[PDB]
């Protein structure tokens, strides 16, 4: 047996939303449903138990219900911090007995104020250059929603290779972070007078620039 | 203090056996009738329950999933407040974060306390420790680049944990080579650069490597 949840859900701040979890007689139909909140990258936490009980510390806007073979989590007044994945779970007495988790629901809180990214760009360190490598590091933080695109320039020309960029990831403050790395040979690094990282977020593009230096 | 924490190897080779240990303390007067489960989560995928053992009774339970059911063992050592998961014939698809979690007895069942999780990578590639480079600086940003390590994870502190405000350690990039790199940056008032020492402390437990790197002013600062 499996528990079925919608893959995604959404609402705007202050809205009331519900997330469903469909099961069978041998799990939800005959056992207590619980729910778990998880920010990707960190451990889940118990959110609702015993179908409709709230663990100590969980805000009053969270509630649960169950009828027949379906259970529902209600969030009454969406807040920014509620962006997370939500899982339901129940014990199942069939076969030899086993726990089942649903597939999870990713909840987005749309209609929030945009947060523009902070961008920091570092050139290769002298130590790395001495090791015959050159890495430019573009660090991108505090942005929402969680999507950016990065473009690199060498002088004023587009860079055509050597870039690796991470997927955005939630920070502890519910904004997002990402990083982009440009790998060059020391010779490539010294072959231009500047390099730029240009970060586009929701149609807005900012940039930082660094310049090789030489002290002979 | 209450705690529940997983430990074990960060890297295991395909076909070999993984042994993880869950240790707990600080709630001895709440253990009557409790059980402990192991639950895993591949990157970007759902939670998956693996096994449960009862603490006071002799019963245990294992998932029925066909690709797991013959490979899983769960056991307990009450003299140490530990529960052990043993998983045989590991495969790269078993790469995941492995959690232990507690169910208290109060038929109300749930997972009310979870460990922080332990990352397990299944690969034939060898462990490789990081090379750390300084990222020299109203405010200034300075940091450390932690290059070319395997497997995850790496942790970074600053000034032996003493400095926490303004710190930001970024998730790692996975290179085509199969190695990871990450960066950690701290934002500080510009004027503190001359009055404060900044040292990043990098820990790569999988390779038993620790690195302290002092971040100095930029040389050839033109």
């Amino acid at each position: 047996p499996v528990l079925t949840q919608p893959p995604s859900a959404s609402g705007t701040p202050g809205q009331r939303v519900t997330i469903s979890c469909s099961g069978s007689s041998s799990n939800i139909g005959s056992n207590t449903v619980s729910w778990y909140q998880q920010v990707p990258g960190t451990a889940p936490k118990l959110l609702i138990y015993g179908n409709n009980e709230r663990p100590s510390g969980v805000p009053d806007r969270f509630s649960g219900s169950k009828s027949a073979t379906s259970a529902s989590l209600a969030i009454s007044g969406l807040q920014s911090e509620d962006e997370a994945d939500y899982y339901c779970a129940a014990w199942d007495d069939s076969l030899n007995g086993f726990w089942v988790f649903g597939g999870g629901t990713k909840l987005t809180v749309l209609g929030q104020p945009k947060a523009a990214p902070s961008v920091t760009l570092f050139p290769p360190s002298s130590e790395e250059l001495q090791a015959n490598k050159a890495t430019l590091v573009c660090l991108i933080s505090d942005f929402y929603p969680g999507a950016v695109t990065v473009a690199w320039k060498a002088d004023s020309s587009p860079v055509k290779a050597g870039v690796e960029t991470t997927t955005p990831s939630k920070q502890s403050n519910n904004k997002y972070a990402a990083s982009s790395y440009l790998s060059l040979t020391p010779e490539q690094w010294k072959s231009h007078k500047s390099y730029s990282c240009q970060v586009t977020h929701e149609g807005s593009t900012v940039e930082k620039t660094v310049a090789p230096t030489e002290c002979s | 203090q209450v705690n529940l924490r997983e430990s074990g190897p960060a890297l295991v080779k395909p076909t070999q056996t993984l042994t993880l240990t869950c240790s707990f303390s600080g709630f001895s007067l709440s253990t009557s009738g409790m059980s402990v489960s192991w639950i895993r989560q591949p990157p970007g995928k759902a939670l998956e329950w693996l096994a449960l053992i009862d603490w006071d009774d002799d019963t245990y339970y294992i998932t029925y999933s066909s690709s797991l059911k013959t490979r899983l063992t769960i056991s307990k050592d009450t003299s140490k407040s530990q529960v052990v998961l043993t998983m045989t014939n590991m495969d790269p698809v078993d790469t995941a974060t492995y959690y232990c979690a507690r169910t208290l007895r109060v038929y109300v069942r749930d997972f009310d306390l979870w460990g922080r999780g332990t990352l397990v990578t299944v690969s034939s590639a060898s462990t490789k420790g990081p090379s750390v480079f300084p990222l020299a600086p109203g405010t200034a940003a300075l940091g450390c680049l932690v290059k070319d390590y395997f497997p995850e994870p790496v942790t970074v502190s600053w000034n032996s944990g003493a400095l926490t405000s303004g710190v930001h350690t970024f998730p790692a990039v996975l290179q085509s080579s199969g190695l990871y790199s990450l960066s950690s940056v701290v934002t500080v008032p510009s004027s503190s650069l001359g009055t404060q020492t900044y040292i990043c402390n990098v820990n790569h437990k999988p390779s038993n490597t620790k690195v302290d790197k002092r971040v100095e002013p930029k040389s050839c600062d033109k």
